[PDB]
RNA sequence: GUCUUGGGUG
């Protein structure tokens, strides 16, 4: 998997079509996924677990 | 467990002061005055010594297994 | 053993030894066997007599 | 050793994971050179109303300066004003604010920072116990679909609501590829006359 | 298991140059420099040194990601001056200032004895 | 030996279950037994209680913080928090790395976590003296 | 097993926030980037890479 | 034009006012002394017999955190730039620790003074654990009971604090400027009055407070910097300051070298 | 904070901020002030982020085009003329800047707008700073007097309603019992008490109050949060009603029988800063427990409802002739949305 | 006038009442009295009321589609198995629900 | 080489909302009904009530990428104390002879009333404002 | 490698 590969990214529950979105890949150190902070609203996500 | 060598926040060496701190507490000096005399001035260094819990005494009571 | 169904489950549990307070709390726990089959929110409610 | 993604909390419901780590010289410092072990965001206090968190930071600062332990038993006659009086008598801004400097530039920060000790906890949820990936692996005997479990090298469930979202997106090819080529795809022979899978195929 | 090495911050690989210069064609007489294996310590020093020259019209730097140990610097100069030359001039000036500072500190420390 | 049971048997402390509690009049603090004659903009207003002419108290709480349990007793100043956060801490403190026992080195369990350098808290409740939280932080 | 099922070529981990990522970018750990794969047909435009 | 004014000078700390230098220079010096001044610290531990209650890597972390005398560490080579396959004296100092409770009563404390230097690139004055006095016992390392033993051979190497905090010669570099906020670089939060509610800087009496008739000055930059370097005994305060200056000079010389040799 | 009217930036921070913008064209904007010292305003640096060809106009409470409060918004060719930039401009509401850039410039430029604004504002805030402390929840003495006076007035009003109900003088309401009328009137009084005390507390807050800045930006918290932290937690509700008589004729065994006062039936007079009493603590715990039960228990009904809706509507598609038909080919709408 | 209980047909007749504007919150009554198009209108009004109670705004076309599916056969089709599974669609769809 | 020269008498100065900025009102001393409302930086050009300001509006400072000024060149701003650059965003050719011009100095706003014969040439894209005393 | 039970996480 390499930079700019399109991947489907998803958080449950998937209540609407914007809970599943396609992202470009950027490969990074350490064990967590990284999100720009403006997309945490459609995913309804935060960073506490 | 046992007194940490350094202060977490800044890195001052506090591992050589636990025995002097206990002796100062024995002769009646209150904790703030003892920490003052050991020349721990930043509250990070002070809470290193003031909040330490020495558990090695409890671990040493179980017989050597060799 | 042959009547495992129709018997109360979870009456005995593996003691939680992750940390000390978790053990102290597990030893003082209580269970109302209402079950999750049923949406009656009344027995789930903090009550005056709980004081 | 703590790293990005490990879970920490204070005793007031304020849980969170590590986003990044900075070295000593990159962190903001007070005029005494004190740097924080930990920087939490101000936007977690107002709507959660964890005032005890701030009060406990203030009490802990005073206790560490004066060398005792603050009493935070509920329903006592202690007040924030007395704690601030003690703190100001110790030569610090009475509300726990301090003038801090930017680690990158040494320039003062235009705003003052609420600063002091707080008791944090190391929770059992570490990222390295959760990170899982699977390209191909063991399947179930009955269904021939990926097994369940991080420990068993399983796969993730693409459930019904995920299918609803894919359908809403109109991505039919992706749905067919998830459910067939990323899972239990098989090839069977049917009878063109009776339409039952009772055909005996010898391919060699 | 995904943690990079703590010495990749400063140890330059053999396939990675220390310094790389490209020109900004949009504006005249401007260049973009990427410094590998450095951080704010050199960047801010150089930036505030260069910002005080009369012949330097634009100078700035950024560290695009804290998890990667490099920074990029944009520097423009007037028609006669070359941004590269201003960069050596700034380096030499800071070197001289540090040398004078060291001499005076050593003398002061000796006097305190 | 003069302990708790001697207090209970000398008639200065008694036990009440929920049904007997219906019939009793409990003073909240030992000071509530007498009406005070204040004006502290900082200390919280102890409730007015103006409707009743003369109170006939039968019991007093030993201390109001005793209504909390083991996990809620770790929280500092829980009366300054909204209650869901106190519940979340009651859940999360059971997941907090510490020293579960002092003989963890002669025990063989499926999993065990020990903090290198446990520290007692700088802000502490009176109840943790009985919970050993300062002995095994 | 038919309306929804477990699938290959997927990953999961804790999410983190990154002010320096673009809106349609996701930061992917190196270990996951190496565990997952994409099959790329060899052509006379991608043979060196 | 740069000037130094030492205010207090003992072995562990130096308090000085820096003047006629840019703020970027002073902050770069603070950062360099915190992060890029080489020292010596135990980087490799070999356990022979450890029957104490403490774990092997717990003790190894503690041993790595022990300050060692680093006066001559600059005449030494980084262990990644030495052409030896296994370790050698050009780039390492070898220490031994042997501790053992004799008898069957009391606790035996294992201190950092018990570390013994065996080899090392003599006659360089590196390697010894730092003692405060002639009678110092050093840092507490472990405790031993009946028949419990500790036998450890540590290797010490040259490194900087970027790689790991154990190579930092400094604990805390206090640093401030403009005690009276004449430059208005901060903007004070207050409830009633910002002058009463905020404590004075400890160098307030070193500068004239602003007069009530004064107007704001838009030409003044920061020009005087009060900083207090403290050390862990591995280096002396004047040594830390001078080697921070030299390290900054050589970083600038590296940049200059690459620039000139890119022509 | 950056687009406030009295926010000015010197040349060096301006240069760094400009270089931080990925789509900056390399042209340094003229400073708003040229003499005696070049100063840029935060509105200029934010306008750098916005693409050109963007026009936005909003009126807030009938502000003039000279905007004494700096409210409303005017954007001309991507440049801010006046108006603080807050949730009403860069939030997810309709008609704002994000919607405008999406509709005029496309999805790609709108995606890059998020990054440009994030980078500029994050750098400026990194070098400015923003915090919150225990002092941001503390109101001065005069406001405390006002708040406590309002709460005492409401307690007297409730006592008067109670007297009127007990001496048979209360005015009933249509479709409502005498007891339900009494409870509705008391709840009205106490809700307005909390709202008035909160208004006083909000008015006491300076523009440097950090809670006030967060609320005004619209990034976290609201007026109810300020009210509960600084002035009054107010009345707790369990199942739409006040605290029920769980014991025989009382809520707790520390009250007397048939005491209908606000304190007996779950009114919390203190703030979070001041601390709740044990009785108020227990009542607030009951209310929070009700909320937790609702969150835990309603999600199953909601998920079932959404599953049933999805199964009912899953086979419906717009066809090439414009009709909306199901899988049987039957018409559901002759034109989708009728437009 | 607002009321407890429902009798649309008899109240619509009472003199003094605007017989062309009496409305019921039970759209089954509307269907029995006024027909299926009035039922669609009432259904949209109820759904819009429930959604827009708290200031939420759902675009018209979604609720229009939902009420058109519920009134397409001439009678009220509930969103249940008793409504969905009495359609004429394939067996596999119905079994999958 | 200037568009509108005039002298104004400051009437009121409000700080109120801000510490660093104040709004001033001033009528022309020679031609009343010419009103001027202007936001100014206090720390760069402090202004008191009843003070007298020579106010100029110009389309240039001469006699596209901003660079710091040298000492050796000269411009119109050399004779003034407070120079600002702004954007004309509204030219209100309104009632009988009330003409209002609106200029935004990076969010610091200005309004200028008066007869058409004074502000006719103030219908520009961008305006400099210069002030003395 | 399978089934139940229990403790949890978002
Ligand atoms: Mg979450
Ligand atoms: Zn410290
Ligand atoms: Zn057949
Ligand atoms: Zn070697």
């Amino acid at each position: 998997l390499m930079d700019d590969d399109p991947v489907l990214f998803n958080r449950q529950p998937s209540l609407h079509k914007m809970s599943m979105m396609a992202h470009r890949v950027k490969v990074m150190p350490y064990s967590t996924f990284r999100l720009n902070l403006s997309v945490t609203s459609p995913y309804n996500a935060d960073f506490d677990g | 467990m046992i007194i940490p060598v350094r202060c977490f926040s800044c890195g001052k060496v506090v591992g050589d002061k636990w025995d002097a701190y206990l002796r100062l507490l024995e002769e009646g000096k209150q904790e703030g005055d003892a920490l003052d005399e050991l020349k721990l001035k930043r509250y990070c260094c002070r809470r290193m010594v003031l909040t330490h819990v020495d558990l090695i005494e409890k671990f040493l009571r179980y017989n050597p297994l060799e | 053993q042959k009547k495992a169904m129709s018997s109360r489950a979870g009456v005995s549990q593996v003691l939680n030894r992750y940390t000390y307070s978790s053990t102290l709390s597990h030893l003082r726990r209580t269970n109302t066997p209402i079950g999750r089959d049923g949406k009656l929110a009344k027995p789930r409610q903090l009550h005056n007599t709980h004081w | 050793v703590p790293q990005i993604g490990d879970k920490f909390a204070s005793r007031h419901g304020q849980k969170g994971t590590i986003g990044v780590t900075y070295r000593h010289e990159d962190m903001p410092f007070s005029a005494e050179g004190i740097v924080p072990d930990l920087i939490i965001n101000p936007h977690a206090i107002p709507s959660r109303m964890t005032v005890a968190h701030l009060i406990e930071c203030l009490l802990s600062k005073v206790g560490s300066i004066r060398g005792y332990e603050g009493d935070a038993t509920p329903f006592t006659d202690l007040t924030v004003d007395a704690v601030s009086n003690l703190l100001r008598d110790n030569g610090y801004q009475s509300r726990g604010f301090e003038v801090m400097y930017n680690g990158h530039t040494g320039k003062k920060l235009m705003a003052q920072v609420f600063f002091g000790p707080t008791y944090y906890q190391r929770l059992r949820h570490m990222v390295d116990d959760k990170i899982h990936a699977r390209a191909r692996g063991p399947v179930q005997v009955l269904t021939r679909q990926p097994v369940e479990g991080r420990s068993r090298d399983g796969g993730l469930r693409f459930g019904e609501m995920e299918r609803d979202c894919m359908i809403a997106h109109g991505a039919a090819g992706f749905l067919k590829e998830r459910l067939m080529e990323a899972s239990d795809a098989f090839r069977v022979h049917v009878c063109g006359i009776c339409g039952l899978m009772s055909v005996i195929a010898n391919l060699k | 298991m995904n943690a990079p090495d703590r010495f990749e911050l400063f140890i330059l690989p053999d396939d990675v140059p220390k310094l790389k210069i490209t020109p900004d064609s949009r504006v005249p007489n401007c260049i973009i420099i990427k410094f590998e294996r450095e951080d704010h310590t050199l960047a801010n020093l150089l930036r505030e040194e260069l910002a005080l020259y009369p012949d330097v019209t634009f100078v700035a730097y950024k560290v695009e990601h804290p998890l990667f140990a490099n920074f990029v610097m944009r520097l423009q100069t007037e028609e006669g001056t070359r941004p590269k030359q201003a960069l050596e001039r700034a380096c030499a000036s800071i070197i001289n200032k540090l040398k004078t500072l060291d001499h005076k500190f050593n003398e002061e420390w000796n006097i305190k004895n | 030996v003069y302990g708790w049971s001697s207090l209970v048997t000398s008639g200065v402390i008694e036990y009440v279950d929920g049904e007997e509690e219906e019939t009793i009049m409990i003073a909240m603090t030992p000071e509530d037994l007498q009406t005070r004659s204040l004006n502290d903009t900082a200390k919280r207003i102890k409730p007015e209680m103006s409707t009743s002419s003369h109170h006939t108290f039968t019991h007093c709480e030993i201390h109001p913080s005793m209504i909390l349990g083991v996990a809620a007793s770790i929280i500092p100043f829980p009366d300054h928090n909204q209650s869901p956060r106190n519940t979340y801490q009651s859940a999360m403190g059971k997941q907090a790395m510490g020293v579960f026992l002092t003989n963890y080195n002669v025990r063989m369990d499926t999993m065990a976590n020990i903090l290198y350098y446990p520290q007692k808290p700088l802000a502490k409740t009176q109840a943790m003296e009985y919970l050993k939280f300062r002995e095994l932080p | 097993n038919l309306m929804g099922k477990r699938v290959d070529f997927s990953a999961r981990t804790v999410i983190s926030g990154d002010p320096n990522l673009e809106l349609d970018q996701v930061g992917v750990p190196i270990s996951i980037a190496k565990t997952l794969s994409y099959p790329e047909t060899v052509t006379q435009y991608n043979i060196h890479r | 034009e740069p000037k130094v004014n030492i205010i207090n000078a003992q072995d562990d700390e130096v308090e000085l006012m820096l003047s006629d230098v840019n703020l970027s220079l002073a902050n770069s010096l603070r950062r360099t002394m915190l992060a890029e001044v080489p020292t010596l610290a135990i980087d490799l531990v070999e356990i022979k017999m450890n029957t104490s209650v403490l774990a092997d890597e717990f003790i190894s972390h503690r041993l790595g955190l022990i300050p060692l005398v680093s006066e001559d560490v600059e005449e030494m080579k980084y262990s990644r730039d030495c052409t030896c396959e296994d370790y050698c004296d050009e780039c390492s100092v070898v220490l031994e620790l042997s501790a053992r409770h004799e008898g069957e009563e009391g606790t035996t404390d294992v201190y950092s003074s018990s570390l013994i230097k065996v080899s090392g690139p003599g006659n360089l004055n590196v390697g010894e654990p730092v003692r405060r006095d002639d009678y110092d016992q050093g840092i507490l390392l472990c405790k031993l009971r009946n028949h419990q033993e500790l036998n450890i051979r540590c290797i010490a190497k040259k490194g900087i604090a970027k790689e790991h905090a154990k190579w930092s010669p400094c604990s805390a570099i206090a640093f401030e400027y403009d005690p009276h906020n004449k430059l208005k670089h901060t903007d004070f939060w207050f409830e009633v009055d910002a002058k009463k509610e905020w404590p004075d800087s400890k160098y307030a009496t070193w500068e004239e407070p602003p007069k009530p008739g004064e107007v704001f000055d838009y030409k003044a930059k920061p020009n005087r910097f009060y900083m207090t370097v403290e050390t862990t005994g591995s280096l002396k305060a004047n040594q830390v300051f001078s080697r921070g200056i030299k390290t900054l000079q050589e970083k600038l010389a590296n940049v200059l070298f690459e620039l000139e040799n890119s022509r | 904070k950056m687009t406030l009217r009295d926010t000015f930036i010197e040349y060096e921070q301006v240069m760094n901020m400009l270089f931080w913008v990925p789509s900056w064209d390399g042209v340094v904007p003229q400073p708003a002030i040229l003499k005696p010292k070049p100063l840029w305003t935060g509105k200029q640096l934010l306008s750098i982020a916005i693409p050109s060809g963007i026009h936005l106009q909003r009126t807030d409470g009938g502000n003039s085009l000279l905007s004494p409060k700096d409210n409303g918004m005017l954007i001309v060719d991507g440049k801010v003329m006046f108006g603080v930039v807050d949730k009403k401009t860069v939030g997810s509401g309709g008609g704002g800047l994000i919607h405008t850039v999406m509709r005029e410039k496309g999805p790609k430029i709108c995606a890059e707008l998020f990054g440009n604004i994030q980078k500029v504002v994050n750098y400026w805030l990194l070098h400015n700073g923003f915090s919150i402390g225990i002092g941001d929840a503390i109101a001065d003495a005069s406001t405390m007097k006002e708040i406590t006076h309002a709460i005492s007035s409401a307690k007297e009003q409730v006592q008067e309603i109670i007297y009127k109900a007990q001496h048979n003088e209360l005015e009933l309401k249509p479709g409502m019992t005498l007891r339900e009328s009494f409870e509705g009137e008391v709840s009205r009084t106490l809700n307005d008490a909390r709202d008035s005390a909160g208004r006083s507390a909000e008015m006491n807050l300076k523009d440097l109050n950090n809670v006030k800045q967060m609320v005004s930006a619209g990034s976290k918290g609201s007026f109810i949060n300020i009210a509960q932290m600084s002035a009054c937690v107010g009345q707790q509700m369990v199942e739409g009603k006040r605290i029920a008589f769980g014991f025989a004729d009382r809520s707790l065994p520390h009250f007397t029988k048939d005491d209908f006062s606000p304190e007996s039936k779950g009114f919390v007079e203190n703030s979070y800063l001041r601390g709740l009493t044990p009785q108020e603590f227990f009542f607030h715990a009951m209310a929070g427990r009700e909320g937790l039960i609702d969150t835990a228990v309603k999600t199953a009904e909601t998920g079932y409802i959404q599953r049933r809706l999805v199964k009912a509507l899953e086979d419906i598609m717009v066809h090439y002739d414009g009709t909306t038909r199901n899988s049987l080919g039957d018409i559901i709408q002759f034109l989708y949305g009728e437009d | 006038l607002e009321t407890d209980g429902i009798n649309l047909a008899e109240v619509m007749a009472v003199p003094g009442v605007d017989s062309s504007r009496t409305y019921s919150n039970s759209f089954v009554e509307i269907l029995s009295v006024l027909g299926i198009e009035a039922t669609r209108s009432s259904l949209y009004k109820e759904i819009l009321n429930v959604i827009a109670f708290d200031g939420s705004y759902v675009n018209y076309r979604h609720m229009a589609l939902l009420v058109d599916v519920m009134t397409s056969r001439g009678y009220l089709m509930a969103i249940t198995r008793h409504g969905i599974n009495r359609a004429d669609t394939g067996a596999l769809m119905r079994c999958s629900f | 080489s200037a568009l509108f020269d005039d002298i104004f008498t400051v009437q009121t100065v409000d700080n109120g909302r801000y510490n660093k900025v104040s709004r001033i009102i001033g009528i022309s001393t020679t031609n009343s009904a010419i009103k001027l409302t202007l936001d100014i930086n206090n720390e760069m050009f402090p202004v008191s009530q009843d003070d007298s300001l020579t106010v100029t509006l110009a389309n240039s400072l001469s006699l596209k990428s901003w660079r710091p000024p040298k000492p050796t060149d000269k411009s119109l701003a050399d004779d003034y104390d407070y120079v600002m650059f702004g954007t004309v965003y509204k030219f209100e050719e309104g009632d009988e002879d009330k003409i209002k011009v609106y200029v935004s100095f990076g969010g610091l706003l200005m309004c200028l009333e008066g007869g058409y014969k004074s502000l006719a040439s103030l219908k520009q894209d961008n305006l400099y404002i210069l002030i003395r005393r």
